[PDB]
C-alpha cells in the first residue's frame, strides 16, 4: 500500500453529451471526483481522449461544488481564457487537453484561488478549450492565468487567446 | 521515485505545499504501466 500524492483541490470530470430533444443543463453528466495524482491517472487512463468523444461532448474539469455553468455562484462574476482550434491534429489536440487537466491539479497558476476549472469542446469545425476564471472584473488576475498559459502550454504565435466575460458571453 | 522541492509536499516534510510541475505529473502516472 504505497502512499498518493494529494492535490491542493478536489476536481470534478464532468462529460457533456448533446440532444437536441434535451435541455444543456441536463446534457451534462457528473463522472467522478478526485484528489491524488494517481487518481487522476487512472481515471484518465480509462476514458477516451477529446479527440474520440462525439461531435458535439464536452469534457469539463472543475473545483468540487463549482458546476461548469455561467449559473453557478463561483463563475457568476466570472469569465474564461478561450483557446479556439483550427482542425488539426488529434494527438495536438489530445496533448493540449491534457496539459490543461496537468496545469489545474498541478496548480500552476499563482492565484490558484481564481482558477474555476477548464471546459473543451468538440465541435468538428473548431475545437474549443477553455479555462474558467472567478473574477473576470479583475484584469490583474485574468492577465496573469493568460501569461501562464501562454507559456505552459506552449501555445503558438497566431493561436487565438481571448478573454469573454460570462455576461457577455449569455448574450 | 521523483525529486521533490524544498517547499513541495512529500511524505517526508509534509508540510509542503501541494504543487506539481508537468514532468513531475508524468513521473506518478507511470508507476503502474510499467509494472506486471
Ligand atoms: C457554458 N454554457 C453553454 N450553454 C448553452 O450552450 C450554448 C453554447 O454552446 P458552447 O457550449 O458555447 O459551444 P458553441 O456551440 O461553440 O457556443 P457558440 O456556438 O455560441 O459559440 C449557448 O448558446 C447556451 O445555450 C449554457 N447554457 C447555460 N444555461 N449555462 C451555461 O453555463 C452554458
Amino acid at each position: 500500500p504505497h502512499m498518493k500524492h494529494p492535490l491542493m483541490n478536489v476536481w470534478t470530470l464532468w462529460y457533456l453529451e448533446n440532444d437536441r430533444s434535451k435541455s444543456w443543463e441536463d446534457m451534462q453528466n457528473e463522472i467522478t471526483s478526485f484528489d491524488t495524482v494517481e487518481d487522476f491517472w487512472s481515471l484518465y487512463n480509462h476514458i477516451k481522449p477529446p479527440s474520440e468523444i462525439k461531435l458535439g461532448s464536452d469534457y469539463s474539469l472543475f473545483k468540487k461544488n463549482i458546476r461548469p455553468m455561467w449559473e453557478d455562484a463561483a463563475n457568476k462574476q466570472g469569465g474564461r481564457w478561450v483557446i479556439t482550434l483550427n482542425k488539426s491534429s488529434k494527438t495536438d489536440l489530445d496533448n493540449l487537453w491534457l496539459d490543461v487537466l496537468l496545469c489545474l491539479i498541478g496548480e500552476a497558476f499563482d492565484h490558484s484561488d481564481q482558477i474555476c476549472g477548464a471546459v473543451i469542446n468538440i465541435r468538428g469545425k473548431s475545437n474549443k478549450i477553455s479555462i474558467w476564471t472567478a473574477d473576470g472584473n479583475n484584469e490583474e488576475a485574468a492577465l496573469e492565468i493568460g501569461h501562464k498559459l501562454r507559456d505552459a502550454l506552449r501555445l503558438g504565435r497566431n493561436n487565438s487567446l481571448q478573454y469573454q466575460l460570462h455576461k457577455d458571453t449569455m448574450v | 521515485i521523483i525529486n521533490y522541492n524544498e517547499g513541495q509536499w512529500s511524505p517526508n516534510n509534509p508540510s509542503g505545499k501541494k504543487q506539481y510541475d508537468r514532468e513531475q505529473l508524468l513521473q506518478l502516472r507511470e508507476v503502474k504501466a510499467s509494472r506486471i
